[PDB]
DNA sequence: TTTTTTCGATCGTATGTTGTAACTATCTC
DNA sequence: GAGATAGTTACAACATACGATCG
């Protein structure tokens, strides 16, 4: 019913995935009692800037006291969770970018908080404010009243004036890795009582880059496609990703310089109807991974372990020059793909070109 | 109309007071000094009322006309000051000024400030109406050649001793900005009551605040001074000048040089200069340029300039300044291996 | 807006559909300049806005005909660039779209004519899509362009295409000889330079462009032997630079074809110049110069605010450099 | 009055759409399971049915009977949505409403409850044309909309949208329709319209469609208009300028032999006859690809081409594959730059002249 | 609570100000000799002490003992000025109040004599944000100023003001605080606060401050929070690494010395935060071009790259020009081919590998 | 004795002029 | 002394000029 992204917003510092340094710094500051009056949060999309800001607000305004572990059960915590807390003024800077709104906001900063011990202004998308709006906040931000705190969040910090940056403590959130995303997805699905498979979760984690919101959106889409289940076949169909085995077999056939096998593989792919641009992209990715393995033994990731040994074999046999030649040929073929009579025709011509200029076994020369 | 320089303005004022004074130039310091001298003399003569207005499209000329027409019970001998736009007066401003000059009274003293007027601006009804009863003071910032003499004289009139090195440092740091230089001299006098200004003393309380124009950069390129050209380019970038203006200013001289180099194979340079309407003073520098750049050069420069223009126009790139620096080094005798020229 | 004879058939087809009610609400006419597509569109608009049509032609006496003659018909809209500008902005498209919503003043059909769809900016083209897909009842759109491939694919997919084929070469030559007096070779060369479209050759002859072409030919004849291609600057630096660059490219192509051996050449009135070009230049240099000329012409026609003199000077110096031995020549690439 | 085939035959039910099986299955499963998201984005090529599917989803959401994947099509809400005059379905043309002021005004009214339907649906078309400020203003409300509003977005250039917007919505990609599907749809439409047709004309129209059904319908309408109300093979061939005879084979043979005079004569004859140059280039590219394919394996030659086998095999045996690749590259380059040349014939001549130089 | 270091350590005396001798000495001499101008302007970078010096001057002007450069700090006027309750000192935030109507009421108070001070001081800060009408009103007020009023102006963009305003006030330009003075101030503050610290941490913080004392204090507060009440070398180094955003220069340095492991580590670190790969390539190309220009002439490098001046100079001095040209060409080809690569990260990695180990073959 | 610039589309701030609504003072019964 | 009319003040809308950012 409820969207996973909205349902599973962290409500305690223990629920946050990663961002260890920021959480440790905030906890130490709250425990020691050294609390600033201007915090800036930076990072890529969907990493938890707003979540951490709301958790900090809960910690500041909790009824028990200023603590790094909010209870989560008192009236203030519940109201902050529901977004109905009077003393947490949340401003959408993307919508109110005019200096008149900023002046109206600043004209009422000296009034005491209604119920809480602090008045917390959480300005989101602050990078969209106008220059006059930025310059109007300098003095108030530098020397706010005792009972006023400012929290700022943005994804484009470099657009802020240096004067604004000099007045606040900066925390840069980092993109999450595959392991953390996969673990979070496993936990969420287990709590939701939904069947899943390890390979599907690995594919979803790799396809989400380093954003948890993207991972949750992809999980919802897969659940919808899979009809209440997350299956490897359903996720593979949704993402339009072909089996690495077929791409590796095609690369090996191209290297061996046997046209019959390449044509048979192309016919087999056409029987299913494999997307051809995706096939070229997969082959380019495999060649790039082989080159990286040649550069450094540890370049190869864990997700390719199922074929890792095979990859290593190529890294031990193919000279780097041949790898570069194949990569360049496939890149040019992709570049010229749109103007070919047909995508299948273009891919076949690219493969024939690669075979013709094979470093070791070119096609026979006519008499 | 009388023509004068700032030094003779006080002598003219002592001689007598005219009806209208025109202060035209690009130097704020000299304009301010002339305005202050004129207003002090007028106040001595009995002008205790002053009004100032800014000329712009959204201007209330009715108030000015009412001020000119109306009398005063006790506070007579009014003074009016106008500030012309940076671009200069237009047809509407021309007719407004003509109307204002029509309503002129002996008890009203008019002062006008603005940039130097061109021939088209000069040939105006209002300008000619004041010809018989006006004095124009020309306030132009001295060039680098005459700057050290001005600095030495200004220091002398303040009862200060400047060494040659200190004078050179002051000229280098505050070139084209006389207001900053005068304020620096005042601050130095405040710092050292004895008035002894040595090189180490001045070097401590001086900052780089020079002002330049694209013509200075082009002249530096023609002379062949890499350091000066780079400094001018950096100052222009800091100011926020439009790259296209620099591109056009360089293009004119570069095309002229290319044509002269091509056609100088079988023709004396003097005839070419006469035919191309080259100013006499510049003919020197241009000459040495033709003795420093070969035909192989002036083609790579043109190619780089065209590439920079294309990048600025269609690609909307941000690396225009780097290409400008590369071209500046190219015009000076440097290797410039041509990997950056894409040649 | 002359009505050429060869427009008689096509019109008789299009209007016929409008008589049967089987008319597409968006018609895109593909025709070379000087083919008279504007006259055809005007005739169709006059037919559509006539309150009492008779046969395939407007009555000429009803109120609609009088308003069209006076040029103050409320229900007739034209989208053209401003006098000082060169492109059609999005504000005009938005205003026309908002005005189309309300009912017609005369209670009839509404006609909108786009003078040239190739001049539309990206924003205007995107804004026009929604209106063009599902226009209100009794609304007709007419668009004209030279190369449909230059238009936006989404915009193109919403229109019905009609192509005007130039008449046969002999008929065009006879018509031109009837219109103007000139030698047969000159008429044939002018016709071929205009891609076989009559009227464009008439435009070349009626103006002073022929003298400019002769001056360019003389300058090139002087430059080719000596090798001083910079002197051509004066013959090329003009507001009509693209046409002269096209003429130069045509001369180079004719010289290259003559070198390869061919019976037909675009420039039939100047055998000597093409012969000299073929004799004094190698095929590779000719191809490189032709490619550079075409690229510079495209840049001049495409980029906005580009400086003409700098580009032409750079092109001439580059050609002179290419003429030197041992210089690597450009190769076409994606 | 009269409506073209594209407007008349807009699908009104999930079963009336062609292809896009995965999107329909996902939407049906989501509606049945009760898992309904608040932000849907549709991406794909032109004329694939993004707006049609968006309208079908909007109709299904607000149907009086309930939230179902099979709208009745007879209740008041369905009829009003079909007619495009439903109060609670607000359709925005982002191509003409790019101003941030319009976006702010739209967002200021989200607090009002829906008039009649159970949801207030916003259908933003051409959303890629919005300004940056509009996207940033949308972000906050798009993340956490009220419980009674839904957002449907359709675009053809998803790359231009910021990643923040893409992260907040479920994305559905629509594949380009296959030739067989387009041909079947055209045949069904013509049969329903009682219009005579031939299989080859339908095949040619489907091939020229290039994966877009709107383009196929436009071409069919043009053919009907220009063919006295009948679709025939000759009419479609004339409209599309099909090469028919083996002019391309002779031209490529002349090019390979490096005989400039023959190539120029053939080009002049083609220009006199007035053929389409793009079709000629495509046919030459296809012939070169077939020749390259035959060299790898003799059996690769198609059986449908059992009229020029001798010449094709002679070319395959006589020409090394590298020269074939060079010619293919040259023809591709010529095809790319054809619309930018002063004339189509001039561009074709330039391409052929460049190709003639690849001979010792 | 403990307050904030920036707010707690406001300079309350001329002796507490760090550096800026060329301004403080001139002000003290002017006050001693009675040579006081009508309008003062202060310019400089962020967090250099413009407002602090303006407040100190205002306090010195209106002290009970007299006009002196060393305010007593004990009389009622000094305490009121320190607490911000002095009646005759009017502080105007021009950024918040820009319209002419707001400025007119404030400027109309010059017609009233001072209540309990020798001078009526107006301290207008962020004055560059005023509108044209506000500037005209200010100029009209400054044309005929009463003898018992003084104007103090502070801004970071003096070029925005009209020349007429500039010509009627004396301007003082403040300089950067330099590394040594910042380090000494930080050490003094920490010693006063009873906070453990190490020399290396202080040096790193001072170097990262980049000429601003407020930045140094903010970084010190953040480090104290991270270190749990202590300043240590490891904690400060980790904190700076978290905020480090100069991967381009590090990548160039690693590539030039053929160190693949460092290149891969830098790529991973860059990917950890949200960065645009094409932007990274553009930055690397710009750095290489700047190095080439510096090799051509030492004057190419200006004051805009003072932070990384030493590294750029070392790279220019060490690397031969041919290697720089080769790397520049390789990166140009990489940028050209980036759109068609399987992924942006993969494209960048391939280009860096080619620069590290491979050399293109040119025609002929 | 002069030589000074790319264009389109979108967003934000400040000032001047004209029109409408609400409240108060004045006029008439 | 009350109701009606005329005059004054405050707020909103429209039009013009100037400055800044991104493609
Ligand atoms: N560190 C994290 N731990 C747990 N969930 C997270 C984290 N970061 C993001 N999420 C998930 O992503 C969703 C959106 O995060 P959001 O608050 O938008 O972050 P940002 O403000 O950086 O975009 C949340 O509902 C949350 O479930
Ligand atoms: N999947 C489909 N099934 C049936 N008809 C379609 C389909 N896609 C497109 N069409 C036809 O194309 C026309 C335009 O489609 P449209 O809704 O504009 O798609 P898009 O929004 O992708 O351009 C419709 O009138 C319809 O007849
Ligand atoms: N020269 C200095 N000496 C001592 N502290 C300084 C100095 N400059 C700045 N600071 C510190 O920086 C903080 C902010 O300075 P601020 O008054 O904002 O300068 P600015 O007005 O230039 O931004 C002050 O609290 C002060 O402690
Ligand atoms: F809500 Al975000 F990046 F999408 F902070
Ligand atoms: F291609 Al469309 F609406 F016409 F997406
Ligand atoms: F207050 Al400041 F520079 F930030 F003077
Ligand atoms: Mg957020
Ligand atoms: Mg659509
Ligand atoms: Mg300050
Ligand atoms: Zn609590
Ligand atoms: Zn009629
Ligand atoms: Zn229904
Ligand atoms: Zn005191």
């Amino acid at each position: 019913y409820q969207v996973l992204a909205r349902k599973w917003r962290p409500q305690t510092f223990a629920d946050v995935v990663g961002q260890e340094h920021v959480l440790t710094a905030l906890a130490n500051g709250l425990s020691l009692g050294r609390i600033h009056h201007a915090y800036l949060f930076s990072g890529t999309r969907g990493v938890g800037k707003t979540s951490i800001a709301r958790l900090l607000a809960k910690g500041l305004n909790c009824e028990t006291g200023i603590t790094a572990t909010p209870c989560g059960v008192c009236d203030n915590c519940r109201e902050i969770e529901q977004g109905r807390f009077v003393d947490l003024i949340e401003i959408d800077a993307a919508s109110r970018t005019k200096v008149e709104d900023t002046r109206d906001l600043l004209d009422n900063v000296q009034y005491a908080p209604a119920r809480g011990r602090f008045k917390v202004y959480l300005i989101d998308e602050v990078h969209m404010l106008s220059r006059h709006s930025f310059n109007a906040l300098l003095k108030t931000l530098e020397e706010p009243p005792e009972h006023v705190k400012f929290l700022l969040a943005t994804t484009d910090p470099q657009k802020l004036p240096v004067t604004i940056l000099s007045r606040c403590l900066q925390f840069h959130l980092k993109a999450l890795d595959v392991e953390q995303i996969r673990h979070q997805l496993e936990h969420i699905l287990n709590e939701e009582h939904i069947a899943h498979e390890p390979r599907a979760l690995q594919l979803l984690a790799r396809a989400a880059e380093g954003s948890l919101r993207d991972a949750l959106s992809l999980t919802d889409q897969a659940i919808a496609s899979g009809d209440g289940q997350v299956s490897t076949q359903a996720v593979s169909a949704m993402l339009g990703t072909l089996d690495d085995d077929q791409a590796l077999s095609l690369v090996e056939a191209m290297v061996e310089a046997n046209g019959e096998r390449v044509m048979a593989l192309i016919n087999e792919a056409a029987a299913r109807g494999i997307e051809w641009e995706a096939l070229l992209v997969e082959m380019l990715g495999l060649l790039h991974r082989i080159a990286m393995v040649q550069l450094s033994p540890a370049a190869l990731g864990n997700d390719m372990a199922a074929i890792e040994l095979r990859m290593r074999e190529l890294a031990r046999t193919i000279p780097p020059t041949d790898i570069q030649l194949y990569y360049q040929t496939l890149l040019i073929g992709r570049k010229e793909l749109p103007y070919a009579p047909d995508r299948r025709m273009g891919v076949e011509m690219t493969l024939l070109r690669a075979l013709a200029f094979h470093p070791r076994m070119p096609l026979p020369e006519p008499e | 109309m009388i023509r004068l320089y700032p030094e003779q303005l006080r002598a003219q004022l002592n001689e007598g007071l005219r009806a209208a004074y025109l202060l035209l130039g690009n130097d704020p310091l000299l304009l301010q000094e002339s305005q202050d001298a004129v207003r002090q003399v007028a106040a001595a003569q009995g002008f205790e009322e002053h009004h100032t207005f800014s000329i712009d499209p959204n201007t209330d000329w009715n108030a000015i006309f009412s001020l000119c027409q109306a009398m005063s019970l006790f506070a007579s001998r009014q003074t009016l000051l106008l500030l012309l736009p940076e671009n200069g007066p237009n047809a509407a401003i021309n007719e407004q000024l003509l109307t204002l000059t029509g309503l002129l009274h002996d008890d009203l003293l008019l002062i006008v400030r603005g940039n130097k007027l061109s021939k088209a601006q000069e040939n105006a009804a209002w300008f000619t109406a004041l010809a018989n009863r006006s004095v124009q003071v020309t306030c132009q910032t001295p060039e680098q050649a005459q700057l050290p003499r001005w600095v030495a004289a200004r220091a002398k009139q303040l009862n200060l001793e400047l060494d040659d090195a200190a004078n050179q440092v002051l000229c280098y740091c505050y070139e084209g900005n006389l207001l900053a230089l005068a304020q620096a001299l005042e601050r130095l006098s405040l710092l050292w009551p004895d008035g002894k200004l040595t090189l180490p003393r001045v070097e401590q309380a001086v900052n780089d605040a020079a002002h330049f124009t694209p013509f200075h950069w082009v002249d530096a390129l023609l002379m062949g001074k890499s350091k000066r050209a780079l400094h001018i380019l950096q100052q222009l970038r800091l100011e926020g000048s439009e790259p296209v203006i620099l591109l056009r200013t360089l293009q004119r001289e570069l095309l002229l040089l290319v044509n002269l180099k091509r056609q100088s194979a079988h023709t004396p340079l003097r005839a070419l200069f006469d035919k191309h309407r080259v100013w006499q003073n510049r003919r020197g520098m241009m000459g040495e340029a033709l003795n420093r750049l070969s035909q192989t050069q002036l083609r790579q420069a043109v190619q780089l300039l065209t590439r920079t223009e294309l990048t600025l126009k269609q690609d909307y790139g941000q690396s225009v300044w780097a290409e400008l620096e590369g071209l500046s080094l190219l015009l000076c005798h440097k290797p410039l291996a041509d990997v950056f020229i894409d040649g | 807006m002359r009505w050429y004879p060869w427009l008689r058939p096509d019109f008789e087809k299009l209007v016929a559909s409008y008589q049967a009610g089987r008319g597409h609400h968006a018609l895109l006419i593909q025709a070379l300049p000087g083919m008279g597509d504007d006259a055809l569109i005007y005739a169709l608009s006059r037919y559509l806005l006539c309150q009492q049509p008779q046969g395939h032609k407007s009555c000429g006496h009803c109120r609609g005909c009088q308003l069209m003659q006076a040029g103050t018909h409320p229900d007739y809209y034209t989208l053209a660039p401003e006098k000082g500008k060169n492109t059609l902005g999005v504000d005009a498209v938005r205003e026309v779209t908002e005005k189309l919503n309300e009912h017609a003043r005369l209670g009839g059909a509404k006609v909108v004519w786009v003078t040239d769809a190739a001049l539309l900016t990206d924003a205007a083209a995107n804004a026009l899509l929604k209106t063009l897909e599902e226009p209100p009842a009794e609304t007709w759109f007419f668009l004209a362009t030279r190369e449909p491939e230059r238009l936006l694919a989404t915009l193109r997919s919403r229109c019905r295409l009609h192509y005007l084929a130039p008449p046969p070469e002999q008929y065009a030559v006879t018509w031109l000889s009837r219109e103007v007096t000139m030698s047969q070779d000159a008429l044939l060369a002018a016709l071929r330079l205009s891609a076989g479209s009559p009227g464009a050759a008439l435009a070349l002859f009626q103006g002073d462009n022929w003298q400019a072409r002769e001056t360019l030919c003389q300058a090139l004849a002087y430059s080719v032997p000596s090798g001083d291609w910079y002197s051509l600057l004066a013959a090329l630096n003009h507001e009509q630079a693209p046409a002269r660059l096209h003429w130069l490219a045509t001369l180079l192509m004719d010289a290259l074809k003559r070198h390869h051996g061919a019976a037909q050449v675009t420039n039939v009135d100047v055998p000597g110049l093409v012969a000299e070009l073929a004799n004094h230049l190698s095929p590779s240099r000719l191809q490189a110069i032709l490619g550079d000329v075409c690229h510079i012409r495209e840049q001049l026609m495409s980029v906005t605010g580009i400086n003409r003199e700098l580009l032409i000077t750079d092109l001439l110096l580059r050609i002179e450099h290419y003429l030197q031995p041992g210089v690597v020549l450009p190769v076409p690439h994606l």
